[PDB]
RNA sequence: UACGGUGCUGAAGCAACAAAUGCCCUGCUUCCAGGAAAAGCCUCUAAGCAUCAGGUAACAUCAAAUCGUACCCCAAACCG
RNA sequence: GCUCGCCGGAAGACCAAGGGUUCCUGUCCAACGUUAAUCGGGGCAGGGUGAGUCGACCCCUAAGGCGAGGCCGAAAGGCG
RNA sequence: AGGACCGAACCGACUAAUGUUGAAAAAUUAGCGGAUGACUUGUGGCUGGGGGUGAAAGGCCAAUCAAACCGGGAGAUAGCU
RNA sequence: UAAGGUGAUAUGAACCGUUAUAACCGGCGAUUUCCGAAUGGGGAAACCCAGUGUGUUUCGACACACUAUCAUUAACUGAAUCCAUAGGUUAAUGAGGCGAACCGGGGGAACUGAAACAUCUAAGUACCCCGAGGAAAAGAAAUCAACCGAGAUUCCCCCAGUAGCGGCGAGCGAACGGGGAGCAGCCCAGAGCCUGAAUCAGUGUGUGUGUUAGUGGAAGCGUCUGGAAAGGCGCGCGAUACAGGGUGACAGCCCCGUACACAAAAAUGCACAUGCUGUGAGCUCGAUGAGUAGGGCGGGACACGUGGUAUCCUGUCUGAAUAUGGGGGGACCAUCCUCCAAGGCUAAAUACUCCUGACUGACCGAUAGUGAACCAGUACCGUGAGGGAAAGGCGAAAAGAAC
């Protein structure tokens, strides 16, 4: 839902402080937006940045397409 | 006219009350019943082509009519649906009577 | 169903009426088969007030089941379940083990 | 004519037979007015043939 | 305080609703339980 | 007379006097916590019609769209 | 008949909580009236409550249901 | 004018009196007010568990809830006759 | 087939009919009082009204016909934008609707045996949610080892309760080594020669023979006692038929079971023989889709529970080399071995008995057994959300107060 190239994670695990306590660690919540996309719009295109982390052997397709196709 | 219509499940007999005496006097205000599907659309259209006469007005009527028959307190209540008709002022049994 | 063709004489054998004989019967889905009625003393029933009110004390229904002595013919009540071959085209009627049939 | 015995006929009742032979049910079937000593119940001892045309109508026209 | 039975018709759509016990499924076993499987009958439908 | 009634017929038939719980008053007043929207009531055009079409009027008609209407209440078939 | 009572903000009226047709009479005693029992919606044989105008479809909504595409979403589900 | 002084059923809640072996987890008889609003009053959808509105209470909240009317954990722990 | 029947538990009464449709069994098909699961939109389950057509009418109107959200491909259409794209009007087609439970996704507790409870066990079970078929999950090796080697997987006894971790605590709990079960290999990334040659999804045909009607199917008398002698005797006869229980009892002897011979419309089991629509077979030559891995620090399930650290994971981020090797060798790396290039496909073994079909009962013979004998999840409590009963059973003939 905002990696999709990779589809989906929010997992429910933990952060140790005294013994195996319950304090969810892994619940992500940050969001960023736009870049100039394969064809004119500086599109809404949403990342962490994550998707734009792996980006440096596409052309623009081989990955980024996974959720544009199908 | 239409002959494909609901008319041909929507009758039951006349209903034969002493209204056919005290009501009917200068026309005919006479007793029917009619069934499950009895709107008053179907019973309108029924008795000038099923019985050969023709009517004014009709009204109809909801009766819920509570039975037991079981000897332990139940049984049923049917669709029991009386209607009142007009078989206008003067031609009354004038051929045979439905009582 | 039960290709013997009720016509038939019988008795009764299997209770204290022992030796009472008869034919046809009356014969209906579950019937108890009551020979030819062979009933004694049992009264009727007086519901009605008027002028008619059932006198009867005897040849209503009384019991012996399916068949205990199969067509009697001379004496003897067997076999019965045996069932022959053509006769009629649709169905077969039968007789006993001795005497083809009727 | 327990319907059977007429299927030989160019067309069915609802032609207007339909009507003819329901009449009796709103006009006849009241206290004793269709009989007292030789009728009572009509409609499926004997009258149960005009029932059996409400298939038979929907099997005809896609044959 | 003013204590209790009674019947009605509109107070049935958030806790007593015949389509609310198909809907939820919750209600949904009971309601097999109680007659298709139960071997029964509710009718009371009105 | 079926003793419920219905069958036949029939007087008299004017003004005063005093107050509503109600009518006029979405009148008209007085005080402010500040009394909610699509409509009927009444008309303005946009298009598009435009020797066409629409609407308003005398009078002629037909359609008048499945319920409910029974008992019962400032309260015994609710509930207790 | 004959002399008086209880509800006196009447168990007067029509009908909305659906429980539903168990009112009138023709006739009745368990399945009941902590007395008689003729009466009690008891309970039984009949039948019944006549609505184009009553009010709710409608065109209509303040609060509040749901709702395109969606910001999202563990599977759930949240807000519009 | 004023949440006036003193007025009806639409208000609650003082001690008794016939309320305790109940008409009754609550209401009573001759009595008695807050007199138009620090009122209560009703169809129903938003408060659905360790609750959620606060004239602010440990009382409520099915009538006896410091978590009950749940039965699925579970015929639990068991220093227990 | 063989004669009677009108599903009934007041049978009053009609009315079919023993000629071969009276019912009623069975192949297949056809049936609409409105809801409808229901679907134009609306929902307080039983809807109350939009849309547009159709055969035809005593020309009032009518019974009736059809539409939606998606997943996927055609056609037409179309933005704030030359273009792009997005979004509508249709054309087609199937699933969205429904199961107790299995199984794949993860979740998923509280206290409580530990005599303390903030590790764990508890517990991957309560449920709730989502998938899609009858079987699955699996599975074609960064698999396991010592240089002997083994072959998807693991299963099954072991070795073993061995190695192996800990509030050093109660629990959890392997693999190798041996015997076995097993016991076979391809296809793209694609061109060629070859070409209905191997399979199967369908859809019609014949048999080989199912499913069930129709076909069937055994023995004896007398007598003393006698409501039924179907006990007792007699043996006068009997046996791969002496279940079990019915017929008023205790019946080899009447049974109804068996043991055995004959046989169907018409779809259609499965095995084959075929036939019509569609698939791919044979043999060369080509072919090679890394954000993949590495780490340094987190969260991790792993025989190893924080610790020095162990993968194949997972997440913010960073970021190579094509098998002239290194990803890894259950500490780390030798000596050297094994998988193998990160795409997809596999015979066997496992479970679910929905319900109904065959055989056994130191199992339930109403203090019970699937909540279940019922027709009892039905009524006697429920603001209810529904907990579900006290409860086996006249008995020739309802022979059920003639008189």
């Amino acid at each position: 839902m905002k990696k999709d190239i990779h589809p989906k994670y929010e997992e429910i695990t933990a952060s140790c402080s005294c013994g195996n306590v319950m304090k969810i660690r892994s619940t992500v919540g940050h969001d960023l937006n736009l870049d100039v996309c394969s064809k004119c719009h500086p599109f809404f295109t949403g990342k962490q940045r994550d998707v734009a982390t792996g980006g440096r052997v596409d052309r623009f397709n081989k990955r980024f397409n996974i959720p544009g196709s199908k | 006219m239409i002959r494909e219509e609901r008319l041909l499940k929507v009758l039951r007999a006349p209903h034969v009350s002493e209204k056919a005496s005290t009501a009917m006097e200068k026309s005919n205000t006479i007793v029917l019943k009619v069934a499950k599907d009895a709107t008053k659309a179907e019973i309108k259209a029924a008795v000038q082509k099923l019985f050969e006469v023709e009517v004014e007005v009709v009204n109809t009527l909801v009766v819920k009519g509570k039975v037991k028959r079981h000897g332990q307190r139940i049984g049923r209540r049917s669709d029991w649906k009386k209607a009142y008709v007009t078989l206008k002022e003067g031609q009354n049994l004038d051929f045979v009577g439905g009582a | 169903a039960a290709k013997i063709r009720r016509d038939d004489e019988v008795i009764v054998l299997t209770g204290k009426d022992k030796g009472k004989r008869g034919k046809v019967k009356n014969v209906l889905s579950s019937g108890k088969v009551i020979v030819e009625g062979i009933n004694l003393v049992k009264k009727h029933q007086k519901p009605v007030p008027a002028l008619n009110q059932p006198g009867g004390i005897v040849e209503k229904e009384a019991a012996i089941q399916v068949s205990n002595v199969a067509i009697f013919n001379a004496a003897t009540g067997k076999a019965d379940r045996v069932g022959f071959r053509f006769e009629d085209g649709k169905k077969v009627r039968f007789f006993k083990s001795n005497s083809e049939t009727i | 004519m327990k319907a059977k015995e007429l299927r030989e006929k160019s067309v069915e009742e609802l032609n207007t037979e339909l009507l003819n032979l329901l009449r009796e049910q709103f006009n006849l079937r009241m206290q004793a007015a269709s009989g007292q000593l030789q009728q009572s119940h009509l409609l499926k001892q004997v009258r149960r043939d005009v029932a059996r045309v409400k298939t038979l109508l929907n099997e005809k026209a896609g044959a | 305080m003013k204590r209790t039975f009674q019947p009605s018709v509109l107070k049935r759509n958030r806790s007593h609703g015949f389509r609310a016990r198909m809907a939820t499924k919750n209600g949904r076993q009971v309601l097999a339980r109680r007659r298709a499987k139960g071997r029964a009958r509710l009718t009371v439908s009105k």
